[PDB]
Order: structure tokens, then sequence, then C-alpha cells
């Protein structure tokens, strides 16, 4: 199993490294 | 503008959601986000109805309109997923 990070955008959910 | 909008709302915290089978998916959310969006995304990725699941934080039920701020959630906190009772 590989790491999975989903961005809940609420707002660009593409980049899961994002912090803003 | 979009970038300045984002930073006013603060940073994403990264939560870990642990399934019944001890698998893990991380979710990034802001402190004022309603957790329904996390519940729905998680349910969608597991192939099951959202209302078939209950989502707990330190054993507490997470409501649709709970926010991480309300819950006192912090970076690297865990959400557990169980079958609805
Ligand atoms: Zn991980
Ligand atoms: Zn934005
Ligand atoms: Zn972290
Ligand atoms: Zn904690």
């Amino acid at each position: 199993a590989e790491e999975r990070v989903v961005v809940i955008d609420d707002d660009d959910a593409e980049n899961s490294s994002s912090r803003y | 503008t979009e970038d300045l909008g984002d930073k006013k709302e603060g940073e994403y915290i990264k939560l870990k959601v642990i399934g019944q089978d001890s698998s893990e998916i991380h979710f990034k959310v802001k402190m004022t986000t309603h957790l329904k969006k996390l519940k729905e995304s998680y349910a969608q990725r597991q192939g099951v109805p959202m209302n078939s699941l209950r989502f707990l934080f330190e054993g507490q039920r997470i409501a649709d309109n709970h926010t991480p701020k309300e819950l006192g959630m912090e970076e690297e906190d865990v959400i557990e997923v169980y079958q609805e009772q």
C-alpha cells in the first residue's frame, strides 16, 4: 500500500503537498 | 487573490483516517472546514454509503458540521471509521 493524501478543497485539490 | 484567500483561512492540517481493516488514508483540511466533506470523500473511496459509517475522534462521533476547530483537532490527529450501529 502506497501513501494516500486527499485534499478537501473547500476553496486546487490536485497538489496534496499543499498547506494553503 | 486565490492565494491570499487561502492563507487568510490558515493552513491545512493532515489527518489520518483509519479503516476497519487498519488501512489508512490521510486528508488535509482547514480548521473551519465542515468534516462532512471528509466523511463523504472517504465513503466514496471505500465504495459505501456515508450513513453506513460512523467517524470517531478520540471515540466521539464526528458530526457533518463539526469542524477541526470545534473538535480541537491538530496536525497528525487520527479519525477512526467504524460501521454504523
Ligand atoms: Zn501515511
Ligand atoms: Zn484556493
Ligand atoms: Zn504532519
Ligand atoms: Zn491529538
